[PDB]
């Protein structure tokens, strides 16, 4: 949507041709490296069909495979944290009220002499396994 | 001048093949050379946009006389084929040279961008203990953490370059500091879990001397209160 | 959403919660109109005019 | 003639202007429907574009023995080609102002250059015959800017100035 605004300002110069094939292409040069990392994320999520926290770990491998070009992994770093924004609104519910409501379970849970061992890792955290134990 | 335009299609041929959304075995540093390289390419594109008026072929060949001496160096440094930390030493060598006074700042420009992933694994290794290199070319270590040993937190942890024993090619020079970011990188986490190219060289040196001394004044305090070492010496 | 506000007709049918449900969808019907005046005002006096 | 003589002047081979490796670029002898008389002065006009590509070859060999001052002498001399090449641009607009231009103004603009260009060639020739490197060039070029001919000692003062800067790289880091 934010890309489409800048284009409509280019379309306001395009009322007659004073832009050549190279001219608008020159504005797309910084944005070239940007558009292909969002492609590789989008097709990697479409192929394997992950869900929950295994997506967010998948997004961290995308941050590792790009490494270098720090200005243009920084944008996709904001993408994986905006994704962790619904992963945070569900997290507080198990630890500060007990009573958890997840849409279809997106944050790992197994509800509880003894009563069952319990194990929780079902959705898999995007960080090391000691947090799942904690 | 067609030959001058042929070295511009080499740069663009090389930059589109050295991206790591087509590889994940080739260096992060190798990618970092391109982030600076692509800025000379758009610089060319506004200057090709500025070649009209041309009343003769000379007003243009003479305009690129200056960019021509440079493009031949700056094109054929790539041609051998240096990669990784060996490429990062190949630009730093060329940045130590100046002779040519317009081929000097572009290789200066490349040197600032190309050390950005390299330097990133240094300051995190001496302040936290995480060496975040696990992908691409360059020396990958994560070190073999041991809780069974407590003798510096480790008993295997190779060296930071596991065959040459060297680190190089970034302002300072890393032929002293390199042996000491080693010894302080073990112990920072022993606290935790139980004008000239030579002028700018002398401005980095004392900061790299400062942080090892700052890390040494934390592990010395940790020693005094937890070892009671003088008491073991007295007992011996 | 335009036909669904036409289905709630009768203030009292079966449920008071029924017509308040599409009373909300009548507020969000209205917000789409307040847009159409703002993109219309460029058209003439009262951009690059293409679809 | 008019654009065609600018590009023989750059030193590059023409058909009318044959390159023979024994002599550099020269106008071929006795071309019909041109009196032979105007070609003798024309041979002399080729002699400043012959020594000019005997000049770029002294550049390109050391740019793009060995010595860090060799390529510093390349950046000393390029500013001497700077008023030269600026007079190549000064002839171009003269030929748009009128395109019936005769070669006697072209001969006149280049007489300034005729005593500047063999004197720098002889300079590089004594450099390449003694096989010099480093700082002992600056004394050979200093007693050469001790030289007569007022354009030419200034020419040899710009070539002195750039490789004295590379002396300054050393002596700024050493002190």
């Amino acid at each position: 949507k934010e890309y489409m605004i800048l284009i409509s300002q280019l379309e306001h110069l395009q009322r007659q041709g004073l832009l050549s094939l190279q001219k608008l292409w020159f504005y797309i040069q910084p944005t070239l490296r940007t558009m292909e990392v969002l492609a590789s994320i989008a097709t990697s999520l479409n192929k394997g069909e992950c869900f929950g926290g295994a997506t967010l770990s998948l997004l961290h491998d995308r941050t590792f495979g790009y490494t270098g070009d720090s200005q243009a992994q920084e944008l996709c770093l904001y993408l994986t944290k905006a994704a962790s924004a619904p992963y945070f609104d569900i997290l507080e519910r198990w630890i500060y009220r007990g009573i958890i409501n997840d849409p279809y379970s997106e944050f790992m849970v197994e509800e509880h002499w003894d009563q069952r061992y319990t194990i929780v890792q079902q959705q898999i955290p995007s960080f090391l396994q000691k947090v799942a134990d904690k | 001048v067609a030959e001058y335009g042929t070295y511009y299609t080499r740069l663009s041929h090389f930059s589109l093949l050295t991206v790591l959304d087509s590889s994940h075995s080739n260096g992060l540093v190798f990618q970092a050379f391109t982030s600076g390289l692509r800025k000379y390419l758009q610089y060319y594109r506004a200057c090709v946009l500025s070649t009209p008026a041309s009343l003769t072929l000379l007003t243009i060949s003479f305009l690129f006389r200056k960019l021509g001496r440079q493009l031949r160096y700056l094109a054929e440094l790539c041609c051998a084929f240096p990669t990784g930390v060996k490429l990062l030493s190949y630009l730093y060598k060329e940045a130590l040279e100046n002779s040519s006074n317009e081929n000097y700042p572009v290789l200066l420009s490349l040197l600032k961008t190309s050390c950005e992933p390299y330097t990133r694994f240094i300051y995190d290794w001496v302040y936290s203990g995480v060496f975040r290199d696990v992908c691409g070319e360059f020396m990958i270590q994560v070190n073999e953490d041991y809780l069974g040993f407590r003798d510096k937190r480790y008993w295997t942890h190779g060296y930071v370059l596991i065959s040459k024993e060297v680190e190089d090619c970034v302002p300072v020079f890393l032929k002293h500091v390199a042996n000491e970011i080693y010894i302080c990188g073990k112990t920072i986490n022993l606290l935790k879990l139980c004008s000239l190219p030579v002028l700018m060289k002398y401005s980095v040196t004392a900061p790299m001397v400062s942080h090892v001394y700052l890390v040494n004044k934390a592990i010395v305090d940790y020693y005094f209160v937890e070892l009671k070492m003088e008491r073991h010496f007295e007992a011996m | 959403i335009k036909k669904y506000t036409d289905q709630r007709s009768l203030d009292r049918a079966f449920g008071l919660v029924g017509q308040s449900f599409c009373a909300a969808l009548h507020q969000e019907l209205k917000e789409y109109y307040r847009l159409l005046s703002v993109l219309h005002s460029q058209l003439q006096v009262e951009s690059s005019l293409t679809l | 003639m008019i654009h065609e003589l600018l590009l023989a002047l750059s030193g590059y081979p023409g058909s009318i202007f044959t390159w023979n490796k024994r002599t550099g670029l020269q106008v071929s002898q006795d071309i019909p429907f041109l009196h032979p008389g105007e070609t003798s002065v024309l041979n002399r006009l080729c002699k400043l574009g012959t020594d000019y590509i005997r000049f770029t070859e002294f550049i390109e060999q050391y740019t793009g023995l060995h010595g860090i001052y060799l390529r510093a002498f390349c950046r000393g001399l390029d500013s001497i080609l700077q008023p030269y090449r600026q007079a190549l641009l000064d002839l171009e607009q003269e030929f748009l102002a009128d395109p019936h231009l005769s070669i006697s103004h072209i001969n006149y603009s280049l007489d300034q250059f005729h005593l500047l260009f063999p004197s720098i060639m002889v300079v590089v020739e004594q450099i390449k015959s003694q096989k010099i490197h480093g700082c002992q060039i600056l004394e050979t070029v200093y007693k050469h800017s001790c030289g007569g001919l007022p354009p030419v000692r200034s020419a040899l003062e710009k070539t002195l100035a750039v490789c004295h800067g590379v002396m300054y790289k050393q002596l700024s880091a050493w002190m």
